[PDB]
């Protein structure tokens, strides 16, 4: 498979409580690797994964110095924005950033990320073409004529390309036996009586890595998705994931339901009956 | 490895 | 009277399980995730026979690719037959604190 880095901020006014709170995360597939918090005693980007403490204070430095340098530039765009939008002060508006890239199994570039939000809505993105942007509404609109004036999507880009690609791969080599394995989902299937003429059957997806996953219900052989209840792939803490999708049944009628379960640690896709 | 330019809405 | 709250809002998805399936006298960790929530300003606590435990840890603010937020709250603990643990979740969408007990079977 292929494999991706993240990194997501987030910026959230305060008003008549100081100056906006950031916060940046980065990601490789779905295991943390560093953070950077605005309001922490350090402000300095710190490790978050075994794998990466192991980078000299020359990383630590350009980092902290890249990041902090970032909160200030949304700082700044949050009080734009207010004015594009004509707000009020007294609101706590927030603005959230997410960049990256993706690998093939190769180490070859498939795709660059660069996108903002804005009150948890889409502001403005670099289009997978990587040469213009996607602007969401009249306000978006003044940024990306300014961006184009500006030549940002060949900046970013340069950036996507390169050292996002380097890093990427840097990590997933010192972090191999950490980030280049796979965990299959452990499964079962519990039951629970309902009443005397219902039961619910849950089909349970324990331990796995990465996260994505799929639980599908049948019954005699067709799709029960809209009686399944399906809740959020959920982090277990230890690296791993946890996942159950559930179906009510009539007594009796048990046996006449499958669970089915896909997963890239799989071989084939299992089948679960109880 | 973070990004290096932040620019302005 | 104004709340702090600008943008569409998304009620929290909550759930309060354990790290490893339960098991009486062993330690195991007590986690509260809660999920595809905005704006991101939410307040958790996990409760030990109703009682706030008073250091939880929790995850860095993240969110999505649909830019809403997710946040994992979680505490050591070893379960026994008669302790009960719930999750305590505040957020500007919800009318009173939501709480949800912790459940060996879900």
């Amino acid at each position: 498979g292929s494999h991706s880095m993240r990194y997501f901020s987030t910026s959230v006014s305060r008003p008549g409580r100081g100056e906006p709170r950031f916060i940046a995360v980065g990601y490789v597939d779905d295991t943390q690797f560093v953070r950077f918090d605005s309001d922490a005693a350090s402000q300095r980007m710190e490790p978050r994964a075994p794998w990466i403490e192991q980078e000299g204070p020359e990383y630590w430095d350009e980092e902290t110095g890249k990041v902090k340098a970032h909160s200030q530039t949304d700082r700044e765009n949050l009080r734009i924005a207010l004015r594009y939008y004509n707000q009020s002060e007294a609101g706590s508006h927030t603005l959230q950033m997410m960049f990256g890239c993706d690998v093939g199994s190769d180490g070859r570039f498939l795709r660059g990320y660069h996108q903002y939000a804005y009150d948890g809505k889409d502001y403005i993105a670099l289009k997978e073409d990587l040469r213009s942007w996607t602007a969401a509404d009249m306000a978006a609109q003044i940024t990306k004529r300014k961006w184009e004036a500006a030549h940002v999507a060949e900046q970013q880009r340069a950036y996507l390309e390169g050292t996002c690609v380097d890093g990427l791969r840097r990590y997933l080599e010192n972090g191999k036996e950490t980030l280049q394995r796979t965990d299959p989902p452990k499964t079962h299937m519990t039951h629970h009586p309902i009443s005397d003429h219902e039961a619910t059957l849950r089909c349970w997806a324990l331990g796995f890595y990465p996260a994505e996953i799929t639980l599908t219900w049948q019954r005699d052989g067709e799709d029960q998705t809209q009686d399944t209840e399906l809740v959020e792939t959920r982090p277990a803490g230890d690296g791993t994931f946890q996942k159950w999708a559930a179906v009510v049944v009539p007594s009796g009628e048990e046996q006449r339901y499958t669970c089915h379960v896909q997963h890239e640690g799989l071989p084939k896709p299992l089948t679960l009956r109880w | 490895m973070y990004v290096k330019w932040p620019w302005y809405v | 009277g104004s709340s702090g709250s600008s943008g569409i809002q998304r009620t929290p998805k909550i759930q309060v399980y354990s790290r490893h399936p339960a098991e009486n006298g062993k330690s195991n960790f007590l986690n509260c995730y809660v999920s595809g929530f905005h704006p991101s300003d939410i307040e958790v606590d996990l409760l030990k026979n109703g009682e706030r435990i008073e250091k939880v840890e929790h995850s860095d603010l993240s969110f999505s690719k649909d830019w809403s937020f997710y946040l994992l709250y979680y505490t050591e603990f070893t379960p026994t037959e008669k302790d009960e643990y719930a999750c305590r979740v505040n957020h500007v969408t919800l009318s009173q604190p939501k709480i949800v007990k912790w459940d060996r079977d879900m």
